[PDB]
């Protein structure tokens, strides 16, 4: 679909950040 | 291939790598020149700071718009050679703004990064939009409180509404310099810079904003529950009373500091009420705390409170404060510009190249 929905959804679905 | 994120504060700039759960490098957002001109040619941060009696200070970005780009390179410069230790030609770069930058404020931005750092790549995102994407949310409503701005910024699939975003010019530092003022009333002298960054201290770790300030100023003159004790570094002890919740009150009462600006909360319901009623259950349903200033202990219980008499009957109301609100406008700049979905929105030097500064635009 459009490239902005897909790093909308991405975001929604949150990510690991890398402990520092 | 770590894309850098900068977070440039009106006090503190936050600054490390994409993917990383926090900054590597946090900063005071301060350019210090040589008064004589007689040795390095400027310092910025800590060292511009312990060489203040020496320097002329400058606070290039005091109210959340730079008002010198000069003192905007050095702050650069500084980042990527002294606190990251890297050369911005080897990274993307992704830059935050403040809501409602001027359009030509973010072609600078983009000019400097191709031109005087030379980027191979670099995004510029709004810092209350970073704030929400940090929560997992891609519509809401941020209250961003800082160093020397608070913004309320409604946001819909990830695009702040220009027409919806509010600033007061009342934050952290306001509420510290209050707070040096009502403490005079304990025969306290702070006056000194060195003084004002002990108040600071106080603020950080004994402030907190009352549910009902008529009735905390009431058990605070009736009992003495309500005062702490805090000791200084010289090693004299000092006890603060109503003080604790009077400099965070000022936040829901400017007048207290001789401002005519409407509070935090009636900001917060303006701005709602600058977008169409379809999304207002969406943005009452999602309000995002945001910066430093809205750490206090106390905050969202209050702003659920004020919200509530000024919203309809029927509308739920949900505050979201994460414990680690203080860097999230970084950290969501941490996860944007490490998602695989981001790749494509970078703004290329070939782009720029072709089309100049105005690029940032169409793109950002
Ligand atoms: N725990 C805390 N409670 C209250 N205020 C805090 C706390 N931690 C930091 N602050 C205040 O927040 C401000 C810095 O917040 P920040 O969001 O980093 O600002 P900016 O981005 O404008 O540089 C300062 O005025 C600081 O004293
Ligand atoms: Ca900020
Ligand atoms: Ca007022």
């Amino acid at each position: 679909p459009s490239p902005r929905e897909q790093l909308m959804e991405s975001i929604r679905k949150g990510k690991e950040l890398k402990q520092i | 291939v770590q894309a850098l994120v900068i977070d440039n504060g009106s006090g503190m700039c936050k600054a490390g790598f994409a993917g990383d759960d926090a900054p590597r490098a946090v900063f005071p957002s301060i350019v210090g020149r040589p008064r004589h001109t007689g040795q390095k040619d400027s310092y910025v941060g800590d060292e511009a700071q312990s060489k203040r009696g020496i320097l002329t200070l400058k606070y290039p970005i005091e109210h959340g718009i730079v008002t010198n780009w000069d003192d905007m390179e050095k702050i650069w410069h500084h980042t990527f050679y002294n606190e990251l230790r890297v050369a911005p030609e080897e990274h993307p770069v992704l830059l935050t703004e403040a809501p409602l930058n001027p359009k030509a404020n973010r072609e600078k931005m983009t000019q400097i990064m191709f031109e005087t750092f030379n980027t191979p790549a670099m995004y510029v995102a709004i810092q209350a939009v970073l704030s929400l994407y940090a929560s997992g949310r891609t519509t809401g409503i941020v209250l961003d409180s800082g160093d020397g701005v608070t913004h309320t910024v409604p946001i819909y699939e990830g695009y702040a509404l220009p027409h919806a975003i509010l600033r007061l010019d009342l934050a952290g530092r306001d509420l510290t310099d209050y707070l040096m003022k009502i403490l005079t009333e304990r025969g306290y002298s702070f006056t000194t810079t060195a003084e004002r960054e002990i108040v600071r201290d106080i603020k950080e770790k004994l402030c907190y904003v009352a549910l009902d300030f008529e009735q905390e100023m009431h058990t605070a003159a009736s009992s003495s529950a309500l005062e702490k004790s805090y000791e200084l570094p010289d090693g004299q002890v000092i006890t603060i009373g109503n003080e604790r919740f009077r400099a965070p009150e000022a936040l829901f009462q400017p007048s207290f500091l001789g401002m005519e600006s409407a509070g935090i909360h009636e900001t917060t319901y303006n701005s709602i009420m600058k977008c169409d009623v379809d999304i207002r259950k969406d943005l009452y349903g999602n309000v995002v705390l945001s910066g430093g200033t809205t750490m206090f202990p106390g905050i969202a219980d209050r702003m659920q409170k004020e919200l509530t008499a000024l919203a309809p009957s029927t509308m739920k109301i949900k505050i979201i404060a994460p414990p680690e609100r203080k860097y999230s406008v970084w950290i969501g700049g941490s996860i944007l510009a490490s998602l695989s979905t981001f790749q494509q929105m970078w703004i290329s030097k070939e782009e720029y190249d072709e089309s100049g500064p105005s690029i940032v635009h169409r793109k950002c």
